[PDB]
């Protein structure tokens, strides 16, 4: 709901930033939603408004891959639900400000 | 502020001492220098020893001084010959025609 990754307990939050640039692809698969209590909390998005702002550009670069991945496998004859859930991440993050301009 | 790559502005600093203002004008990208209502001027300067937020959002006034004009106008240029000292050169116009 809220709390469980605001309560003190919060090591998750930065273990999450180890959780993602380190983790397993299968782990990397299923980890980028966990922070998703944290950008839909205000809060953390407050605590993080710049330690976010690292993870964002591990993810966005990641994003870009998979046109090159899904498309050109696509691109043969004339795993996005890792893609699925990492714009799941950026939808509530993605409305503050000081993150548009590395979007744009 | 104007940060070009946000697309908005941005609050660097602030001066919270209330001086009824009557003109104003940028010296060196550090010190600004503002006319007042009782006849002063003074120059305040964005801060250094940035350790929070809250000691850099606090301008501090350096400098005061009574000038005992009211200063509308200030201006740059100087009215001396270039011939290429202090630095830097600003004007002003007040109501008594004191430049």
């Amino acid at each position: 709901e809220t709390a469980v990754v605001f309560q003190e307990k919060e090591g998750i939050v930065e273990n999450l930033f180890k959780w993602a640039r380190e983790a397993d692809q299968p782990l990397r698969t299923y980890s980028t939603g966990l922070l998703g209590g944290a950008m839909e909390n205000q809060d953390i998005a407050a605590n993080y408004r710049d330690e976010n702002s690292q993870l964002v550009a591990i993810v966005l670069r990641r994003l870009r891959e998979l046109q090159l991945q899904e498309v050109a496998l696509r691109q043969e004859n004339k795993p996005a639900i890792e893609q699925r859930l990492i714009l799941q991440y950026l939808t509530p993050l993605g409305e503050y400000q000081e993150l548009l301009p590395i979007f744009m | 502020a104007y940060k070009p790559m946000e697309g908005n502005f941005e609050e660097i600093a602030r001066d919270f001492n209330p001086n009824w203002m009557s003109a104003v004008e940028i010296l060196d990208d550090d010190n600004f220098l503002g006319a007042e209502n009782a006849f002063n001027l003074f120059v305040c300067q964005k801060d250094s020893a940035a350790t929070t937020d809250e000691e850099r959002q606090h301008l501090q006034e350096v400098g005061l001084f009574h000038l005992g004009e009211f200063v509308n106008v200030f201006c740059h240029g100087s009215l001396v010959m270039q011939n290429l000292p202090t630095q830097g050169s600003v004007l002003f116009g007040t109501v008594n025609g004191m430049i």
